[PDB]
Order: structure tokens, then sequence, then C-alpha cells
């Protein structure tokens, strides 16, 4: 059981934001699926929900701009938000609306819960940014703190990209101990840059795997750990 | 909208409670749900209806409701509990969520920041660019101030520093960037990154002319 959001992470203002929630290991026939978003540093905002039989409820404040449909055969739930502005920049989540009978009171429902197993049922969340800027792929550079310590420190600079996010791994996900990927900063140029670091106490090669789905780019970059041999 | 306190504090092993006040239409009538979001990940359901918890959430979390005010209580705090907590309920055919509460766990051991100042790579200098990366990690409390320098002179322009963020060991990390041209890079003798934390400064220096 998994819920996965997908769709453009960059949309132009006044256009329509369209996302797809693909539901794995589950049947949309007997599951309510809803949408919730979270603006940068803001509280959660309910969008709407499509029930088992195709019935729908929406947030009154957004009803006029909101459309939720679903295709049982494709195991997909759709979200359309028209005439988007910068206020619509947010991390969008899809989740199940699990309902249950309370013996004494009646029926009640919970977003992010499965109706019978009572398991967690949240999507991963997809950040989509309403901006007029275009898609800029990142230039990735190797970081070396050589300019002879016990713990060599190296990394990758993922520089000047738009839009968020990028995902960085090391050696195809094999190296995870001692790694730290930092949050991105926004610079004067109007583009994002972040860095990932590896501290290791070498006898191995280090390549970082950068991926920027917005530009469909994927770069593997080898990072030279050695010091006094390269420079001399 | 459901009213939550913007933030609450507590120390390790101590009990903390987060309130969620609504009205007789939503909280007074229908069930209340709570959600956890660590800054690195998304949303996770921790309790539902009133006091029931999904599979895999600890026994420390529990919920209760008195009239129109619901409460999420964490019995004995731990480091991983530092996150944002949101409540939610229904009015009828409508769902309403809370304003959010940031939970901060105090009493964690202090740590000075590890600082690494990276120079610009030769591949970036070929594009007539030069960005200096100052990586900061393993510091608590999560608050640092970064000041850049060049030949002992402070620089304020073309400096972008990220706020502190929670990393894997539950202390904090941050990063600061100094974007300048490749001719500006060789124009000075030495650049440095000063990181002050709890009245103590850690400084790392880089030199283009030597390197």
């Amino acid at each position: 059981v998994q819920l996965q959001e997908s769709g453009p992470s960059l949309v132009k203002p006044s256009q329509t934001l369209s996302l797809t929630c693909t539901v794995s290991g589950l049947s949309l026939s007997d599951h309510n699926v809803g949408w919730i978003r979270q603006a940068p540093g803001k509280a959660l905002e309910w969008l709407g929900v499509i029930y088992k039989e195709g019935d729908k409820d929406y947030n009154p404040a957004l009803k006029s701009r909101l459309s939720i449909t679903k295709d049982n055969s494709k195991s997909q739930v759709s979200l359309s938000l028209s005439s988007v502005t910068t206020e619509d920049t947010a991390t969008y989540y899809c989740a199940t609306l699990g309902c249950y009978f309370v013996e004494g009171v009646g029926y009640d429902c919970t977003y992010g819960l499965q109706h019978t197993t009572f398991h967690d049922a949240w999507g991963q969340g997809l950040l989509v940014t309403v901006s007029s800027a275009s898609t800029t792929a990142p230039k990735v550079y190797p970081l070396s703190s050589c300019c002879s310590s016990s713990t060599v420190t190296l990394g990758c600079l993922v520089s000047s990209y738009m839009p968020e996010p990028v995902t960085v791994t090391w050696n195809s996900g094999a190296l995870k101990s001692g790694v730290h990927t930092f949050p991105a900063v926004l610079q004067s140029s109007g583009l994002y840059s972040l860095s990932s670091m590896v501290t290791v106490p070498g006898t191995q090669t280090f390549t970082c795997n950068v991926a920027h789905p917005a530009s469909s780019t994927k770069v593997d970059k080898a990072v030279d750990p050695r010091c006094g041999k390269h420079h001399h | 909208v459901l009213t939550q306190p913007p933030s609450v504090s507590g120390s390790l092993g101590q009990r903390v409670s987060i309130t969620c006040s609504g009205s007789s239409s939503n909280i007074g009538r229908w069930g209340v749900n709570w959600y956890q979001q660590v800054p690195g990940s998304g949303l996770r359901t921790i309790i539902y209806y009133e006091s029931s918890r999904p599979s895999g959430v600890p026994d420390r979390f529990s919920g209760s409701k008195s009239g129109n005010t619901a409460t999420l209580t964490i019995s004995s705090l731990q480091a991983e509990d530092e996150a944002d907590y949101f409540c939610a309920t229904g009015d009828y055919n409508i769902a309403v969520f809370g304003s959010g509460t940031t939970l901060i766990v105090m009493g964690q051991p202090k740590s000075p920041p590890s600082v690494t100042l990276f120079p610009p790579s030769t591949e970036e200098l070929n594009g007539n660019k030069a960005t200096l990366v100052c990586l900061i990690s393993d510091f608590y409390p999560g608050s640092v101030t970064v000041v850049w320098k060049a030949d002992g002179s402070t620089i304020t322009r073309n400096v972008e520093t990220t706020r502190a963020s929670k990393q894997s060991n539950s202390k904090y990390a941050a990063s600061s960037y100094l974007s300048l041209t490749s001719s500006d890079w060789k124009s000075k003798g030495s650049y440095s990154c000063e990181v002050t934390h709890e009245g103590s400064t850690v400084t790392k220096t880089v030199k283009p002319s030597e390197c």
C-alpha cells in the first residue's frame, strides 16, 4: 500500500495545477481519497475528497477553482486547481479518508488512515511552485577541503537550479553513513543551490548522484578525495 | 479554523500537552485527529478519533477531549518528538485543520559546531564563477550566526545563509554561501568563515594564492 503524488513541480501563474495520486496495493473502488496541501511555513489546508462511489466534497474557500476526479481502473485520483497564484505554492499531499463505526456514537473518518487495517496512509508530498521562472538544470561541482586531516571531508555542490527539489545520493545509495545533504538556499540570481557532504574516517571512490526531475536531468559526479597527489 | 498554541516546550522525559480548541459544531460533535511532521519528512498520523493510535506510533502519545477543546499529550519526551503537530476534525461534510504547534525539546546536550570551508572547484572557475561553501553541523541549540571575512574585512553582500535545520543525530546543521566572480576570488589574500554559537566562535580560513 502506497500513495504517490506526481505532476509538474513548476506551474506558471494563472494556469491550472494538475496532480495525480497513484494508489498502489489498493483498490479505489472502496477507498475515499482526499487532498491536503501545506504552504511554506503555513498550517495544513484541506482541499477536498472523492468518496468511494464518486461523490465529492470541497473546501468552500477553493471550491470554484477545485476539481477532483478519479479513474478506478488506472488506480489514479486527479487534482485540478485553476488560476493559481503564488499563494498556491505548497506541498500537496494525497491521503485516504478512512472511516470507521464507533459503537456508541456512529460513523467518523480520519484523513491519512486506512479504513480497516488502521494503518498510516499518507502520500510522500509533492512540492509545486507557482512561478514564472523557467526550468534551470543544476551544474554540480566537487567539494574538497584540501585548500592532511584524520577525517577527510568532501562533498558535492549542486549549484544554480530551478525549481526545487533535487535529490542527492552517494554511490547509488550504498553510502549513507556520515552523509548529510543540506537544505537549499536561494541566492541573488534567483536560483537554488545546496550542498551534500561526506565525512569519512580512505580506501574507496566517492561519486554523488544528483537528480533534478523538473529538468529530467541526472548527474553522477566523481569527487577526488586525495590531496597531495592531485596538487602534486 | 482550530486554534492551537504556536509552540510548546519541554525537556527529556517530561510530559507536554498540546491543546486544540474549536467550537460545538466541529470538535464538540465529531472526532479529533492529530498529525506529526518532522521537518525532514511529510505528515504522519499519530492518533485518530480520540485516543486510538495507528500501528507503529508509540504508547507515549495519547489524546483526549473535553467539550470543544481536544488535547494531545506526550507522556515522556524524546529527541525524535521535536516536530510540528497539527489537529483536525470535521464540521459535517467539511474537514478543518489546526494552525499548528511547534514542539521543542530542551535539555539536550550542548555541542559546538563543526565547520568546513570549501574553496571553489577548478571546474567552476573555468566558467568565471567562484562560490565558497561553509558547512556547519553537529551544534545544539540549533542557532548560529555566520559572518564572512576577506583579509580581515567583513563582507555583507552576495552572502546567503540557510537557517538551522534538524539533521540525523537530532542536533542541527546550517550552510552559508559566498558567490563571487573568479576575478574576485584571486583578488584577495584569504577568505574566512566565522561561526559563532553560544558565545563561542569557530573560524575556518581559505587562501586562493596558496591552496
